[PDB]
This record gives C-alpha cells, sequence and structure tokens, in this order.
C-alpha cells in the first residue's frame, strides 16, 4: 500500500497474510473458519503445498502468538481468465479450523449482485510494498479509497484516491477491500504501475461471486 | 542470487547460446521486476530500447516455473498483477519481439 498509514493492531481481524518460504506474497479474506478467499492470480503457478496461510498477523516482522498458521488443503475457481483478468477469485480450503478470537474473525460480505456507485468510499488494505521503490510493509497498511466509474469497466470494482500517487502495490494482491463494513473487492491490478495519481485499482467484484461462494463454504 | 536461462527470439529467429540472467533471491520478486530485467537484456543484447517495444508488433516473454506452470507477459502492456513470486521457482524464460 503506497501512501497509507498503519492499521490498528488487529483492526481487520479477517486480513490474511499467504506466505511462501520467501514470506508474504499475496493477502486473502478469511471467510469461514477453514477457509480464505484471495485472488485467482496470487496462486495460479505456486503450488498449493508451499502456501502458508497466515491468521490473526499485524507485523510480519515479528513472532507475535496471536498468529494462527494453515496450510491449503485444495482450491476453488470460477472461470479465472488470465488474458483478460476475469472472475479473479480463488477459494483456499484450510487444514483445519481457525479459533475465532479478538485477532481472527469472519468477515461479512454483500449481498449478491449489489454495486456500488461512483463516490462510494471505501478501505483497502495489505502488506505490499510501501512505495514502488520500496520493499514490503511491515505492518499491515490500510488507505482511504473512492469507488470510480469512469476508467474503469463494469467487470471490476475501481477504487481511486484523487490528486494522489496512493493505491496498492506487489504484494497487495488478493488483499480486501472492505466498503460499508463488507468485502467488496480482492486486489486484482493495477494500470500504469502502482500508485500512478493516474488510473484506478482494479478489484475483482466480490458481491458478483456471492452465490458462488456461499455454495462452496454452505 | 540466481541465475535465469534464457533466450531471445527476434522475428521468428533463435540463437544457439546459453546464457543468464542475474536475479535476486534476496526478496521475493514482482512482473514489474522482471519487466525491467528483460527489458535489460533485449536492449544489451539486441538493442530493443524501451521506446522500440511501444513499436514493435509483438513483445513478449514467458516465464517457465519448474512446477510446469507458464506464465505469459506481454511487454507492451502496463497492467500488472500486484502479487510476489519467488525467483528461486523460475525453470527458463522465453523472450520473443517481432
Ligand atoms: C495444518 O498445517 C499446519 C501448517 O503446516 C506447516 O505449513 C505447511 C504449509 C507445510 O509446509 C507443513 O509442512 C508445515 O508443517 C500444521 O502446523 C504444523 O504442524 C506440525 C505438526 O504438529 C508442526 O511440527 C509444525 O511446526 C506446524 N507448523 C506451524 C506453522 O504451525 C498443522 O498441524 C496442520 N493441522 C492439521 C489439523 O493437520
Ligand atoms: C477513512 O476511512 C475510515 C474508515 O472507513 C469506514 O470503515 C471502513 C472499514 C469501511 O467500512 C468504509 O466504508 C467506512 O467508511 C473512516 O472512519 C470512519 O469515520 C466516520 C466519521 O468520522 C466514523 O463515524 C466511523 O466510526 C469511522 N469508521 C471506522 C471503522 O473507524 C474515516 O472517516 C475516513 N476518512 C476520510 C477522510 O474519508
Amino acid at each position: 500500500i503506497v501512501g497509507g498509514r498503519r492499521a490498528r493492531p488487529h483492526a481487520w481481524p479477517f486480513m490474511v497474510s499467504l506466505q511462501l518460504r520467501g514470506g508474504h506474497f499475496c493477502g486473502a479474506t478469511l471467510i469461514a473458519p477453514n477457509f480464505v478467499m484471495s485472488a485467482a492470480h496470487c496462486v495460479a503457478n505456486v503450488n498449493v503445498r508451499a502456501v502458508r496461510v497466515v491468521l490473526g498477523a499485524h507485523n510480519l516482522s515479528r513472532r507475535e502468538p496471536t498468529r494462527q498458521v494453515f496450510a491449503v488443503q485444495r482450491i476453488f475457481e470460477n472461470g479465472y481468465d488470465p488474458v483478460n483478468l476475469l472472475n479473479d477469485i480463488v477459494i483456499l480450503q484450510l487444514n483445519g479450523s481457525a479459533t475465532i478470537n479478538a485477532n481472527v474473525q469472519v468477515a461479512q460480505l454483500p449481498a449478491q449482485g449489489r454495486r456500488l456507485g461512483n463516490g462510494v468510499q471505501c478501505l483497502a488494505m495489505g502488506w505490499g510494498l510501501l512505495g514502488r521503490n520500496r520493499g514490503i510493509a511491515s505492518v499491515l497498511q490500510e488507505l482511504n479509497v473512492t469507488v470510480v466509474t469512469s476508467l474503469c469497466r463494469r467487470s471490476n470494482v475501481c477504487t481511486l484516491v484523487r490528486g494522489r500517487q496512493a493505491g496498492v502495490c506487489f504484494g497487495d494482491s488478493g488483499s480486501p477491500l472492505v466498503c460499508n463494513g463488507l468485502i467488496h473487492g480482492i486486489a486484482s491490478f493495477v494500470r500504469g504501475g502502482c500508485a500512478s495519481g493516474l488510473y484506478p485499482d482494479a478489484f475483482a467484484p466480490v458481491a458478483q461471486f456471492v452465490n458462488w461462494i456461499d455454495s462452496i463454504i454452505q | 542470487t540466481r541465475y535465469v536461462p534464457y533466450t531471445i527470439a527476434v522475428n521468428g529467429t533463435s540463437t544457439p547460446i546459453l546464457s543468464k540472467l542475474k536475479i535476486s533471491n534476496k526478496q521475493l520478486i514482482s512482473y514489474k521486476y522482471l519487466n525491467d530485467k528483460v527489458k535489460s537484456v533485449l536492449k544489451s543484447e539486441r538493442g530493443i530500447s524501451d521506446l522500440d517495444l511501444k513499436f514493435a508488433k509483438q513483445a513478449k516473454y514467458t516465464v517457465y516455473f519448474k512446477n510446469g506452470k507458464k506464465q505469459v507477459v506481454n511487454l507492451k502492456s502496463d497492467i500488472f498483477t500486484p502479487n510476489l513470486f519467488s525467483a528461486k521457482d523460475i525453470k527458463k524464460i522465453d523472450i520473443d519481439v517481432k
């Protein structure tokens, strides 16, 4: 996240870090005690067995006792199209169920088909790069963003920080967009590089997949 | 440091040498980072600059991962997925410009 602020510790207890042996590579959202939701492009080319799912984290540089760590048993997709970046959503089933506490909680999703209009105020978040030429965040970052319909397409939810070079960056893929307390987006792609100040960030539109999501997690 | 095999094909033509590019394994990398590395060898080894690629009919590379997966990257696109991956999982990179 470029141009954001530190989240308060465990303010977003549904927030998930997906990690390889080399550490954090994508975000995700806890959507049931045994399921997380991310971007399909995050795991398209990785070995499912190499992924560690880290819940309850705040500072990735610390050994936090709040954390619960799971493996991935299998993934579920729904028509991911890498060429057109359509349906960029994946559900990862965990090898167990998280224990719900102050620091690890299930997110709430919108109703199927709900669309956000131009100007709705949302919050993006993640541990991605702090700037175009910087390293990944240690502390979870958040950023006030606004939904825009210009320079977007109907297949995405797009967000912008007007007048500022601020936005998601590498390592933020798969992270949630929170609007009105509900997860409306999954970070999918940027245009013109990170934090261009010219083009909005594109999120996978979660509300279009709610029926599907519910069938997997039941 | 990791040395990744790569080949360059320009207008269908490929060469018989073996070449490797130096990639950092100190942290996870992005496709923006990999684009810069690919463009670096296109410039040094073929005289194809960043602006030359804007006028090419096609400019892409394919990352082959050791698990048999692959990702095709269009070098003429300024759209990036903001994910990270390990350079150690890269088997080879096939660079193709026309
Ligand atoms: C569910 O999986 C976790 C995580 O397993 C680790 O991460 C995976 C991606 C894979 O790399 C595994 O080989 C890793 O061990 C299990 O937690 C591990 O459990 C073992 C055995 O008790 C323990 O020695 C490790 O230290 C644990 N690792 C962590 C990070 O906690 C967990 O046991 C699994 N749960 C079930 C019910 O199978
Ligand atoms: C910046 O955003 C915060 C948080 O936004 C709200 O909470 C997110 C999780 C998401 O649901 C968004 O759609 C929400 O708008 C704003 O904090 C809120 O501020 C109002 C007014 O001061 C207050 O009544 C709420 O309690 C706050 N909510 C939380 C969760 O703290 C903040 O106002 C925004 N700032 C700007 C300048 O837009």
